[PDB]
């Protein structure tokens, strides 16, 4: 009798959001279901463009009801409020979310309440300014929800899906596997945070009071997000957006995504996980997410840069090109925080900047680097993390480098923290290292026989090449 | 260095609408004389404008509706960081 | 569908 998707988001040992606000900007609603009267208010906010009843108010009361809904809900208590910014026929303007999206701000700055959640239900195309004021919205504090799009296509293309800030939330089946239908389905690659249910969903229909519909698509995925974190923010009301997200990566069951229904290049961008609430079970861990950069281009002193959130250190960094010409990559010092840098080689079309990025208080973390001598540097302290670059165009707390290469070591003073070393190596296109269970990949990298790169996915870490050996640094409390 | 913007995807832009945005510390005085300075300007070259909304709280900048042709002039106003024309959204 | 609205357009 639960609906499928209401199991799937249920965690594999466990035992709400009233605290807790959840704005919806979308179509107008049913604020009379039984589903969610009275936990609904409707602003009556309006900004809409002109057309060119019972339908003006089905996609949003579907959603209001996924996230709170009495009997179908993800955040059954939860407190909602509803903004018009989706016409009759489910069209909006991004002129209309920014004025939706400023007086969400607005109200706040007059009655302030507690942690807020925003759920924007909806995709254009790229917007300079829409992410912008997502962006901006987010710094303020506020938690925003996205859907990836449903076109079928990257992620990044698409506004707010693609604004920085914002958890960006892609559609999966009952099979676990990403929805797809004809040349639409749901949008991937490496803007989307993470997946969640959003084929065959049921919920109030606005035809009646008390009656049902299955509905599919992103807006339904981030509908259950949005639910989820309101839970999260109930229990654990001071989380900053990033420790909200970092839980939501640890919590969501991994690698259960068939990622060949992915474009090939798109496999190793697009996270395999499946959002889930939060196990009875939770203490301090150590939390890490991997961030991929945008592509840095194909000019030949092109730089990708991924960065971690004001909040979070970066623990280690490599970098990844499908022709393996590649510069390498290093840690470099930027407005007194740490990013990662990649560097293109002359002619290739461009490289990936990797960030292994961590919440780890009590941290203070600097870089050691070495230019070429092999090349080696200790920190003389815990390593989380080797990197490499050179200049050329061909070739125990410890990293170790190519001759002719530069080496970057990410050093940190964490009293409380284990670290320990592992290695693998083979003949062969991809080699694999695991940490083990409750141990935290922190850096990931191959010891240096061409390669296309190395990347952390969840605790795993990956070295892709053309005695090839993948090298995993876990560390714990 | 203020620049323009318009979406992609051809069939989901709005001609005829633009979000004016502008630098980041602009008060929402200035937003308003801004708009009036455009609306003074275009007038004087024969054009109707209409502000819409102003912004402030996120962005500063503001809202108006008007032909494309008054965009060099926009972009050329005090404080003006860059022009978005305004485009589709839908529900997913 | 015309644009990936309401289900999938289906
Ligand atoms: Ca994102």
């Amino acid at each position: 009798s639960i609906p499928w998707n209401l199991e799937r988001i249920t965690p594999p040992r466990y035992r709400g959001g009233s605290l807790v606000e959840v704005y919806l900007l979308d179509t107008s609603i049913q604020s009379d279901h039984r589903e969610i009267e009275g936990r609904v208010m409707v602003t009556d906010f309006e900004n809409v463009p002109e057309e060119d009843a019972s339908k003006c108010d089905s996609h949003g009361t579907h959603l209001a009801g996924v996230v709170s809904g009495r009997d179908a809900g993800v955040a059954k208590g939860a407190s909602m409020r509803s903004l018009r910014v989706l016409n009759c026929q489910g069209k909006g303007t991004v002129s209309g979310t920014l004025i939706g999206l400023e007086f969400i701000r607005k109200s706040q700055l007059v009655q302030p309440v507690g942690p807020l959640v925003v759920l924007l239900p909806l995709a254009g195309g790229y917007s300079r300014v829409l992410n912008a004021a997502c962006q901006r919205l987010a710094r303020a504090g506020v938690v925003l929800v996205t859907a990836a799009g449903n076109f079928r296509d990257d992620a990044c293309l698409y506004s707010p899906a693609s604004a920085p800030e914002v958890i960006t939330v892609g559609a999966t089946n009952a099979q676990d596997q990403p929805v797809t239908l004809g040349t639409l389905g749901t949008n991937f690659g490496r803007c989307v945070d993470l997946f969640a249910p959003g084929e065959d969903i049921i919920g109030a229909s606005s035809d009646c009071s008390t009656c049902f519909v299955s509905q599919s698509g992103t807006s339904q995925a981030a509908a259950h997000v949005a639910g989820i974190a309101a839970m999260m923010l109930s229990a654990e009301p001071e989380l900053t957006l990033a420790e909200l997200r970092q839980r939501l990566i640890h919590f969501s069951a991994k690698d259960v995504i068939n990622e060949a229904w992915f474009p090939e290049d798109q496999r190793v961008l697009t996270p395999n996980l499946v959002a889930a609430l939060p196990p009875s079970t939770h203490g301090w861990q150590l939390f890490c997410r991997t961030v991929w950069s945008a592509h840095s281009g194909p000019t030949r002193m092109a730089t990708a840069i991924a960065r971690c959130a004001p909040d979070e250190e970066l623990l280690s960094c490599s970098s990844f090109s499908r022709s393996g010409k590649r510069r390498g990559e290093r840690m470099e010092a930027q407005g007194g925080k740490l990013v990662c840098r990649a560097h293109n080689a002359f002619g290739g079309e461009g490289v990936y900047a990797i960030a292994r990025c961590c919440l780890l208080p009590q941290a203070n973390c600097s870089v050691h680097t070495a230019p070429p001598a092999g090349t080696r540097v200790h920190c003389h302290h815990v390593l989380t993390g080797c990197s490499s670059h050179w200049e050329v165009e061909d070739l125990p707390n410890q990293c170790v480098g190519h001759r002719e290469a530069s080496i970057h070591a990410s050093c940190c003073h964490a009293p409380g923290l284990e670290c320990k070393v592992k290695e693998h190596g083979i003949p062969q296109e991809q080699v694999t290292v695991a940490c083990e269970e409750g141990w935290t990949l922190t850096g990931c990298s191959a010891l240096p026989s061409h390669v296309l790169g190395a990347y952390a996915v969840d605790n795993t870490c990956v070295v892709r090449s053309r005695a090839v050996t993948a090298v995993a640094i876990c560390c714990r409390s | 260095t203020a620049t323009f913007h318009r979406c992609a995807k051809d069939p989901w832009r709005l001609p005829g609408t633009y979000v004016v945005v502008l630098k980041e510390e602009t008060h929402l005085s200035q937003s308003e004389r801004t708009a009036r300075r455009l609306q003074a300007q275009a007038a004087r070259r024969g054009y109707l404008t209409k502000i819409l909304h102003v912004f402030h709280g996120l962005l500063p900048g503001f809202l108006v509706k008007m032909s494309g042709d008054l965009l060099e002039l926009a972009l050329k106003l005090p404080h003006v960081d860059y022009i978005e024309e305004d485009s589709s959204v839908f529900a997913q | 569908x015309a644009f990936g609205x309401f289900s999938f357009a289906g």
